[PDB]
C-alpha cells in the first residue's frame, strides 16, 4: 500500500512486485499389518450367529 | 490524482498532548575516542616554520 502524502507532492501509485517461492513436498510411508484369516472371515460374511 | 482537505485545530486552551522518550533502541553514535582534528578544520594556519 502507500501513505497519502500532501507536503511532498510526489505521488505514487501501489508497488506490486512479485517473487516466487518454492513448494516443498513430503512422503510418509507406514504399514499395516492385516491377517489373512481375519481377512477371510471380512470377505464372506455369516449368517449364522 | 485525488485531494483531499482537511482542517484541524486544538481546542485545549493549554497543551493537551505529551511526547515522553520511553526507549533507547540503539545507539549510533560509537561513543569512542575521536577527536576532531584542528588540521582539517583551519588547514590555513601554520606556524612561522
Amino acid at each position: 500500500p502507500t501513505i497519502a502524502h500532501g507536503d511532498g507532492r510526489r505521488p505514487s501509485k501501489q508497488r506490486t512486485f512479485i517473487v516466487v517461492k518454492n513448494c516443498h513436498k513430503h512422503h510418509i510411508s507406514t504399514e499395516m499389518e492385516l491377517s489373512m484369516l481375519d481377512l477371510e472371515i471380512l470377505h464372506s460374511i455369516p449368517e449364522t450367529p | 490524482e485525488v485531494h483531499h482537505e482537511m482542517a484541524s485545530i486544538d481546542t485545549g486552551l493549554s497543551y493537551s498532548s505529551t511526547m515522553t522518550p520511553a526507549r533507547v533502541a540503539a545507539i549510533t553514535t560509537d561513543m569512542g575516542i575521536h577527536t576532531q582534528d584542528f588540521f582539517s578544520v583551519f588547514p590555513a594556519e601554520a606556524f612561522g616554520n
